[PDB]
């Protein structure tokens, strides 16, 4: 169980395929406008990883 | 060398504020941004260039 928990708090750290895994990172270096479609797709990796976790 | 360079000044708002503890006080040090709550805890073992520590 805590390694399953890690395992899930861990894919957060995840890059997938972004530069970088901080929110406010990716929210701060890159423009508020252009930076919604390369926000989108990992977004929706992590909504999968916890579709995948549920599941 | 108007607007290009590499000495120049630094004044800008930078994460250099009297700290202190009871509230999650924003930090952005060390290139590293996060929210976390400052407790004051004697480390005298670092070393003369470490700065941070990781788990």
């Amino acid at each position: 169980n805590a390694q399953a928990l890690n395992s899930l708090l861990q894919q957060l750290f995840n890059k997938f395929g972004a530069i970088s895994s901080s929110l406010q990172e990716i929210l701060s270096r890159l423009d508020a406008l252009e930076a919604q479609v390369q926000i989108d797709r990992l977004i929706n990796g992590r909504l999968t990883a916890l579709n995948a976790y549920v599941s | 060398g108007i607007n290009s360079g590499t000495t120049c000044s630094n004044d800008l708002l930078q994460p250099n504020t009297e700290v202190f503890t009871d509230v999650c006080v924003d930090y952005d040090l060390y290139g590293i941004t996060g929210q976390g709550i400052f407790k004051e805890v004697s480390a005298v073992y670092y070393n003369s260039w470490q700065n941070l520590l990781y788990d």
